[PDB]
């Protein structure tokens, strides 16, 4: 009873056709959920379409290995499916999302504000912005001193203009630890970039 | 026509107790299952447990066993997940969904709950500015709880603005930042207006290059 | 818009009808097995509203338990159980 969704996100056009799988080790049912919405059910019984599921969502299944494919994928199938089987229990899940070309990403850096500097705390913010794919590696230097548990950052959803991401680690010191150091950087890996990219300045 | 509705967003302290409802409507409501399902915070779904209207049919999850209980009420059509000796671990997005044994085929929007030790505190805005193309923001500093709503200009510029998801600090505190794109030549005032209401917090910084 | 096969669960005591309703040739199934269609023990009844049917088990026995859907000629509706308890 151990069920495995591949793969864990697709990219894809509007057009192609997307198969996800879930495969087990020894009917379902496959769900769609949007960024900050309810999931919706979409097909019962492997095969079986729910009320209001349009044609271009299938289902078929034989055995231990079952698929959920979308012949010709619409702006508003780019989302997050999950196959259940039955205690329920949901499969990993997949991402679909948008294709594109490859996006370095542009690197910025910010510097704590004399305003945060006056309550004891220095917070410096690393923005990634526009990149594609979502994979990028953040790595804070302190006056060549790798930093690490100190910082936090966050990606925010696939932009619906150009499809890129964008990315932004926020390393936070206290005032006392701050002063006692001159350089500050963050170094950027993505596979848009021919090598790593670093954006410093002196305090 | 069949709608679930739940109530609103539970903020909580660790050790209290809370009670989600799950009110139905547009079908008959001692006819079909209740599943509740939980999702933590940009995770995957998991199935908590079910429970029938009826005859007492209750299935639960081995790991929600004991510290959360499903509840019903058949004459007003309402479902209820109470939890006890609350955990900070129990952050996450709750659903209820109508179904059967072992479909959910009408989903409830969802309740966000939010156990930490940290109360009711406003946010600290600061900019966010450089020492051709020039990135300027705000940074949205240790509010509780969430959401924060940040706009530029009054709403007037959207194009390039880049609000990233909330991070939950090591202090139970939240922190978020809001980012904007423009020329380098355009540096041509740019104010974040930063909106709390938990903590009735209102801020515009204007962001200096 | 498959039909919708109610109520998801129903317990009932071996001697009574078990009736469910299925909402929408209409077939009745327990792989499927038909029972009846509309137009023995299981008969199908129409509502007044005509788009509800009641199909009911004259007499469940103890063997009757099992899983009941509803189909229109092939959409299905979704599994509702049903238990039969010895008297």
């Amino acid at each position: 009873i151990q069920m495995t969704q591949s793969p864990s996100s697709v990219s894809a056009s509007v057009g192609d056709r997307v198969t996800i799988t879930c495969s087990a080790s020894q009917d379902l049912n496959w769900y769609q959920q949007k960024p900050g919405k309810a999931p919706k059910l979409l097909i019962y019984h492997t095969s079986s379409l729910h009320s209001g599921v349009p044609s271009r969502f299938s289902g078929s299944g034989s055995g231990t290995d079952f698929t959920l494919t979308i012949s010709s994928l619409q702006p508003e199938d780019f989302a997050t499916y999950y196959c259940q089987y039955y205690l329920l229990t949901f499969g990993g899940g997949t991402k679909l999302e948008i294709k594109r070309t490859v996006a370095a990403p542009s690197v910025f850096i910010f510097p704590p504000s004399d305003e945060q500097l006056k309550s004891g705390t220095a917070s410096v913010v690393c923005l990634l912005n526009n990149f594609y794919p979502r994979e990028a590696k953040v790595q804070w230097k302190v006056d060549n001193a790798l930093q690490s548990g100190n910082s936090q950052e966050s990606v925010t959803e696939q932009d619906s203009k150009d499809s890129t991401y964008s990315l932004s680690s926020t390393l936070t010191l206290s005032k006392a630890d701050y002063e006692k150091h001159k350089v500050y950087a963050c170094e950027v890996t993505h596979q848009g970039l021919s090598s790593p990219v670093t954006k410093s300045f002196n305090r | 026509e069949v709608q679930l509705v739940q109530s609103g967003a539970e903020v909580k302290k660790p050790g209290e107790s809370l009670k989600i409802s799950c009110k139905g409507s547009g079908y008959s409501f001692t006819n079909f299952y209740i599943h509740w399902v939980r999702q933590a915070p940009g995770q995957r779904l998991e199935w908590m447990g079910s429970i029938y209207p009826n005859y007492g049919d209750t299935a639960y999850n081995q790991k929600f066993k004991d510290r959360f209980v499903f509840s019903l009420d058949t004459s007003v059509s309402t479902a209820y997940l109470q939890i006890s000796s609350l955990k900070a671990e129990d952050t996450a997005v709750y659903y209820c969904a109508r179904g059967y044994s072992y479909a959910m085929d009408y989903w409830g929007q969802g309740t966000t709950v939010t156990v930490s030790s940290a109360s009711t505190k406003g946010p600290s805005v600061f900019p966010l500015a450089p020492c051709s193309t020039a990135a300027l923001g705000c940074l949205v500093k240790d509010y509780f709880p969430e959401p924060v709503t940040v706009s530029w200009n009054s709403g007037a510029l959207t194009s390039g603005v880049h609000t990233f998801p909330a991070v939950l600090q090591s202090s139970g505190l939240y922190s978020l930042s809001s980012v904007v794109t423009v020329p380098s030549s355009s540096l041509k005032t740019y104010t974040c207006n930063v909106d709390h209401k938990p903590s009735n917090t209102k801020v515009d910084k204007r962001v200096e290059s | 818009n498959p039909p919708t096969f109610s109520p998801a669960l129903l317990v009932v005591t071996e001697g009574d009808n078990a009736t469910f309703t299925c909402s929408f040739v209409l077939n009745w199934y327990r792989q499927t097995d038909k029972l009846a269609a509309f137009p023995s023990r299981f008969r199908v009844t129409q509502l007044p509203n005509g788009r509800d049917f009641h199909m009911s088990v004259v007499r469940a026995r103890r063997n009757d338990s099992g899983t009941y859907l509803c189909g229109a000629i092939i959409k299905e509706s979704l599994r509702a159980e049903l238990r039969v308890t010895e008297r």
